[PDB]
């Protein structure tokens, strides 16, 4: 895993070259993100327990879902459910920080699809989940932190995709 | 990074960063401009640098550019100041990203095997390292001098 | 003139995007760098003890146990850790030898899957050889489950590597043989992620009689 | 199921099942007719039991129903019937499998989690849960009643 | 696992119902099961050894697979197969007194032939021993509760081979 | 593990016989081939280090691995390489003392070939260095002894190619 | 085997073969002319050996061949004799080895298991193995007789 | 195979939605390429034959491969390396031409690995070779032109690696 | 742990002083008794279990320690004294052949003691049933041996006195 | 000692020593006898060898004793010369116990870390323990000085 930062270090010694123009635009245009990044993690975090709620509410409430026989029904899937959301809030928000989606590669998309194919869970239902919280996270974080929440949120649904 | 310690820290304890790390990212970012800057004027200077840095190693260490040395040849010094390039971007990578991460990462662990297997002297290495921030902070502000030497001394260290 | 230096250290050709994307991650992963090892130095912070005790669920059950409990069984062993009454390679040999344990990750896989999910879990990497897996089968098959996690967790190798306050963590062994692939393939896969053994048995070079 | 966990104690330990895990299985199986007709009369009487038990539950606690409250709407006063529906459905398997496996396993396990996502107090729930034992006990017979608010104060006792 | 009381109650579940005279009769079906297959798990319980002693001793024993060269030679490889035989033995009736063969398949079946493959175990003499100790212990059982053990073990021979 | 001696006595023991003429005299083949087994063991153990030096000197240094951005770049990466070939040294001399190229193979060549696959590491490169070992080791051990040597590093490069 | 041993030993350390054990490999491979003799003369009287032995073991514990005992007819006692064939077998084959893991490897883990299943008596079984050791001695010279009982005693200890 | 003007289609079409102005934009992008793109590969076409003679040259020739023993002995093989090496700078020109590297794992990268493993093929000696080709045809070809071909080469060269 | 060697290097280390006259007696007087305690440990192996036999028979059975009442009853009582005895003998034959008592220092008397006490086991029948682990090894391995086995096992009885 | 080595050995299997380990104990008491002789040789020309070690290394490293160095004046270089006595000393224990185990216990754990904060060049340390090397081997027989150099390269390894 690498943010901006890191990964730009890394490309650079991957030529074995030193920081050139591009390496420091790049650079500065994540330290004039770093403003925006940082509160908007402070935002994020502050109702994190919260948005999960109406991101579901809105997304996988009264549906065939919730209902029995659906792989939302009994305490255990819910409860799964509410936490796997709670995890992709989470990772998102961290590779907002970091501004970068190598977090989400190994970390979150990694072996999450198949997981999901043998769990026998509804992946599509599940993308629909992160584009219901991807819009009641932009509600929270503003427009342009809105769009750089959703960029992640887009990279995890098209992983899971 | 700062910024993948906190993620990484954050994420082993599973939870979101808390506030104080929160203000120890937006400082880092507030002394970004200060650490490009300094990383800036490392990089316009690279050339030279490694040039002063040699030449003054060789003059401390002339055994090893001697015959029979390990740097005897104009292709066995020019792998020298192969390696000492290599070791001034890995300190412009640390000074960019604010700490020795990096440095660590690709040139400091498993250095001392290295040269061993190669039979260069370690602690010429970590003297021509040491020449290397004797010139950069002749040509550098007093504040940046001490930033940059901060670094310096951490490969110094990890190569002694 | 170029310096010479320069052009040995200056790398051919021109080094594309997707070179470039493959080589920053070339060898082992940095997962091996960019994680945390808890080690429970003092018990006078509360904090940190909570924070250990959750790393502790995150590392042998691969998940935090909100959606698996009704309510927290361990909560005398977390007051015993607090207390200093107990150390953490007691807690985590509790944590081994409780029923939420064996409801996850003895129930619903054959003991050479117990076994392989033991040594990811307490061990930190896979199965050494076959003798290893021979010997916590009879383990296993003579004295159950709670035997097996005890004769791991109270050997030589666990208190050398993780010791009596250090949470166990996913290792990157060297040696021996094939250890560090079959670690790899243990723990590149999410929980319950599928159920075929990564490590079933080492075929034996020599068939002995 | 008792035999169900009765066949994973024993394989934790490795062992066959002990005499007394197997007389308890035969005294199950003996008297698993009055389980039988437990499951018969809370089946069929499943929608005045909810009815009364749900009116109680509204009475004693209004605060459920009252102004901001999570069963306000009237669609949410239908919701929480369903879910005393639910946890009814649980209970007859429960006492269906003469243990309190399908009960944990169905819905029990992380309801603390189903309810702070959703915000119903777990104390109102129980209580509502309290209410079904209570009407149940007065619709049955007196020894079926026994092992039917045994179940009950099982299941108010750990989701309490 | 799950036993047939637990298989009803997933099966109405799934449909999120109660149960119903269809599964009533199955229910009582089980329970009257009941007696026998617990006089018959408490047998089998009994002499736990024996069974896997005789069924060894007139299948396995005394042939070419406990001589050298076979796969039964050398006290460890004969302990290793005796104690296969008390898990199979062990699961076996695990899934009589259950009424439900998953266990295995849940416990036992679940990577044994390829893990015998990579061990290079004779399937055909694995499941010849099997389908001795399955005649041993319905003649130490009875005919009927014998008749459950032999299904049970040939269910895991099928799986097996 | 196995060796000359432990392969004659497995050869025995697979009909179950005991040691004829044949067995005993490779056994004493063994016996006399044991001096300059062991003194190449000695002779190589003592050098072991100095070994890889110039065989990644001949073979990999000033080259593409060793370039910035190459597998042998980033010198943990380069420690790594010398570890690597001085397990090969050492498991090759293994197999030299033994006689019997079988540690090889439980010990060298498990999961060896998947490892370097799923690390990246160059195959054909790796077999170049060794077959440097090689070369540097018969030209150290003499020819008659450096045969052996010789033959087992080819046995791993074959393991490995 | 010696060989085979002290290479696991060293690679237990991850270290080359130290001298000592070099040392050991020399002697053992130098001497190999007196071990390979001991074996064929082991071979060589294994019929009268093995029949000696069985036939001192069989009065000195009557119970084995007794009424209720393991080995009551001819055709248990031809198990028996085989059994005492194996046991000598890997006597001879740690012999030539020159150490004990191929017999430990071949008829010692896990033998109480075996004769558990059997329901032998191990403790005839090491006496029988006596025996089997006592005539050997009969049949050798000193210090050979003292290199087979190394071995012989080896195996009788772990049986018992 | 997918290329530049179809990759924008297929992304499209996969939400089922028209062409917008990124797709527009993207289209005009690989038209203006496309004059770069017909230069290079019709002057590659001219030189294909000199070009993969002079990759041979300085990446296998007078080495152990082309030695008696090795997998370029034997000219029937030397003949198939020719052909092997002629295959990747054609199906590299695709590519190129194309403007997406599909058609390369599509017919080339299809089945290579275990082809090279079954073949004993050295793989990190085919990946030199692909390189050297790389290189010739980036001095030839000119610098955006050798950019592009050494794009697509690379991306062969690590889906051999 | 210590033996004869590393002890009479530790008496000399202490000081800072070279190896004296009385030191190199001291070292050839244990490598003279080495033959002799290599086969007394050789003896000992060959016969622990049934030494352990005799002497518990002798010493403790059919007393009132094996009576309801005593230490020794129930089977799980007896198998930790045969247990602590024969670890007692392994223990001694250790320090025997290393010619030190030092490894009962740190491996058998270390929290033995007060570990007796809590549990409540009488520390004078244990002393017992060593002296006749004493008396039994003596009258296998002879008079010089057992002098020296006795010696150590003395030293345990003492220390756990 | 190797005894001490295979006693660990054993008790971490919780087994009596088998066979093998037996025989190499014995090889190792009947080598005694050589180890005590060249174990008397080493002792006997200590302050000779330690002196002519120290000269050659001062000749081929003067910067040790040069001003600035960690080992300019008389009191340095006699703290030095001890030092090399102390290290001559823990050759003479490995030679005498047939292992390097009391010397890596005495003055080779931490001693990297010692030397750090004690200001001085482990480089130098090693070829000075290098130059006692040949002085003792020059003295000494060919085999008495094989066996010895074991130990000596031990310790250097170590040092580098
Ligand atoms: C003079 C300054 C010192 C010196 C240097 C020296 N180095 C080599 C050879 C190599 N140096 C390296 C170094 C690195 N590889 C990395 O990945 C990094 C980290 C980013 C570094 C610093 C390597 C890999 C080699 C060998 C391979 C190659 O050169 O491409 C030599 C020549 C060795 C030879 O035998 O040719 C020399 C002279 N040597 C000294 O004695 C001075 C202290
Ligand atoms: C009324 C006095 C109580 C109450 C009820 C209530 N429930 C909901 C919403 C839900 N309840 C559930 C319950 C379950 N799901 C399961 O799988 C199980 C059995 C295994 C149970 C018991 C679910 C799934 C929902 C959401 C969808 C649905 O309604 O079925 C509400 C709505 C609250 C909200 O904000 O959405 C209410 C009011 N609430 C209380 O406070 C009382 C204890
Ligand atoms: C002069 C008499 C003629 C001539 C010969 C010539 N050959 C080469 C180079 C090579 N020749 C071969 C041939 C073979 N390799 C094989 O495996 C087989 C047998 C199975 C054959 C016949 C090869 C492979 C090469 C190149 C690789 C290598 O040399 O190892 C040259 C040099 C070419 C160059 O540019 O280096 C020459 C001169 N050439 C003529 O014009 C004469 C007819
Ligand atoms: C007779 C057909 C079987 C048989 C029995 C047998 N036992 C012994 C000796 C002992 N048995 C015990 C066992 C216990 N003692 C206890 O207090 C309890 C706790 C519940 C048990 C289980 C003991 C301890 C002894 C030793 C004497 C003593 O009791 O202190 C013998 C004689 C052994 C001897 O050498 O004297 C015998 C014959 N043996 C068989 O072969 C039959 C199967
Ligand atoms: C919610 C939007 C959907 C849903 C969820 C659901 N998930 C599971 C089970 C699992 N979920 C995961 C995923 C992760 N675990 C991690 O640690 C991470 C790393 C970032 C991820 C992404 C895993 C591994 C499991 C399996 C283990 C577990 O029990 O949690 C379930 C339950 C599956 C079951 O069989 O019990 C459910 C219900 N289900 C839906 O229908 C929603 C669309
Ligand atoms: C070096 C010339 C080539 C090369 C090698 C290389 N390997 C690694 C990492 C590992 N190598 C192994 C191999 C083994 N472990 C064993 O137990 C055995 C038997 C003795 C073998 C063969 C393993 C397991 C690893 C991973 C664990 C570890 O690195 O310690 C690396 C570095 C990987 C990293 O991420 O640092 C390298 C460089 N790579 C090349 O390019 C050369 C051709
Ligand atoms: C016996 C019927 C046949 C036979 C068997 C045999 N098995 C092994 C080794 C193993 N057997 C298993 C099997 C299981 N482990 C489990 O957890 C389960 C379910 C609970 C099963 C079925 C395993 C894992 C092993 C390897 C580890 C071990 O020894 O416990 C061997 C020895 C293999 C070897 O040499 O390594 C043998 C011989 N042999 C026969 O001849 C019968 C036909
Ligand atoms: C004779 C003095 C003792 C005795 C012997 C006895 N053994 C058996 C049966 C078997 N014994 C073995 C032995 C081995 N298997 C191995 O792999 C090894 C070498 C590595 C050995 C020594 C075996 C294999 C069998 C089974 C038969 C077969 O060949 O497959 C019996 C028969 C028991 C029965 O009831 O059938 C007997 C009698 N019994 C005593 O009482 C003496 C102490
Ligand atoms: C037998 C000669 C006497 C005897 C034995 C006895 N011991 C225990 C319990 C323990 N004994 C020990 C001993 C040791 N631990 C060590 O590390 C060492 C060195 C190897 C020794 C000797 C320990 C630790 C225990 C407790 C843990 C355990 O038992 O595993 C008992 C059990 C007492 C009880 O009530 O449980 C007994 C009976 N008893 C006698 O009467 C003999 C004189």
């Amino acid at each position: 895993m690498q943010d901006a930062i890191t990964a730009v270090i890394n490309s650079a010694d991957v030529q074995g070259k030193y920081l050139d123009g591009a390496a420091m635009d790049k650079l500065k245009s994540y330290f004039a993100s770093g403003e925006l990044r940082v509160r908007a993690a402070s935002v994020i975090s502050a109702n994190a327990a919260t948005i999960v709620k109406e991101a579901v509410a809105k997304s996988l409430l009264y549906s065939d879902v919730t209902r029995p026989g659906g792989n939302m029904y009994t305490t255990r899937r819910y409860a799964a459910c509410i936490r796997d959301l709670d995890y992709y809030l989470r990772y998102a928000t961290y590779a907002m920080l970091a501004g970068d989606a190598s977090i989400l590669d190994e970390r979150v998309l990694n072996g999450l699809k198949e997981t999901y194919n043998s769990l026998g869970v509804p992946i599509s239902s599940t993308v629909q989940a992160i584009q219901a919280i991807k819009e009641v996270t932009a509600s929270l974080v503003g427009a342009d932190a809105g769009k750089e929440m959703g960029v992640y949120l887009d990279y995890i649904c098209s992983g899971l995709s | 990074s700062i910024v993948t310690k906190s993620i990484v820290n954050a994420d082993a304890e599973a939870r979101y960063l808390s506030p104080g790390e929160l203000d120890r990212i937006k400082a880092f970012v507030t002394g970004g401009a200060a650490r490009l800057r300094i990383a800036e004027t490392l990089t316009g200077s690279r050339e030279t640098i490694v040039k002063q840095a040699g030449d003054r190693l060789f003059q401390k260490r002339p055994d090893i550019v001697s015959p029979g040395g390990n740097a005897y040849g104009e292709e066995m010094t020019a792998t020298c100041l192969r390696d000492m390039d290599y070791y001034l971007r890995l300190v412009t990578y640390g000074v960019v990203s604010g700490d020795v991460t990096p440095i660590e990462e690709i040139g400091l662990v498993g250095v001392r095997e290295m040269y061993r297997s190669l039979g260069t002297p370690i602690e010429a290495v970590a003297q021509s390292v040491r020449e290397m921030k004797e010139v950069a902070s002749g040509l550098m502000s007093s504040d940046d001098a001490a930033e940059a030497s901060a670094y310096f001394d951490f490969v110094i260290g990890k190569m002694s | 003139v170029t310096p010479r230096f320069v052009e040995l250290g200056q790398v051919s050709a021109i080094r594309t995007e997707p070179e470039i994307a493959y080589r920053s991650n070339q060898g082992v992963t940095r997962q091996r760098q960019q994680t945390k090892v808890f080690k429970l130095v003092s018990t006078y912070d509360k904090v940190a003890v909570k924070n250990a005790i959750r790393a502790a669920y995150r590392q042998v059950f691969e998940r935090d146990l909100e959606p698996y409990i009704i309510n927290s069984e361990f909560t005398a062993l977390e007051s015993k850790l607090s207390n200093n009454e107990i150390n953490v390679k007691e807690f985590i040999e509790g944590l081994g030898t409780s029923e939420l344990y064996m409801k996850e990750f003895y129930a619903p896989y054959p003991n050479t899957k117990v076994i392989e999910m033991g040594t990811k879990h307490f061990l930190g990497r896979a199965p050494l050889n076959q003798k290893e897996i021979q010997q916590y089968n009879q383990i296993l098959a003579s004295q159950g489950l709670k035997a097996f996690i005890g004769a791991m967790v109270n050997g030589m190798e666990y208190l050398q590597t993780f010791g009596e306050d250090t949470v166990p963590y996913r290792r990157f062994p060297t040696l021996p043989a094939a250890n560090f692939p079959n670690t790899e393939r243990l723990y590149n896969k999410l929980t319950k992620q599928d159920k075929e053994l990564v490590v079933p048995s080492f075929t034996p070079v020599v068939k002995v009689g």
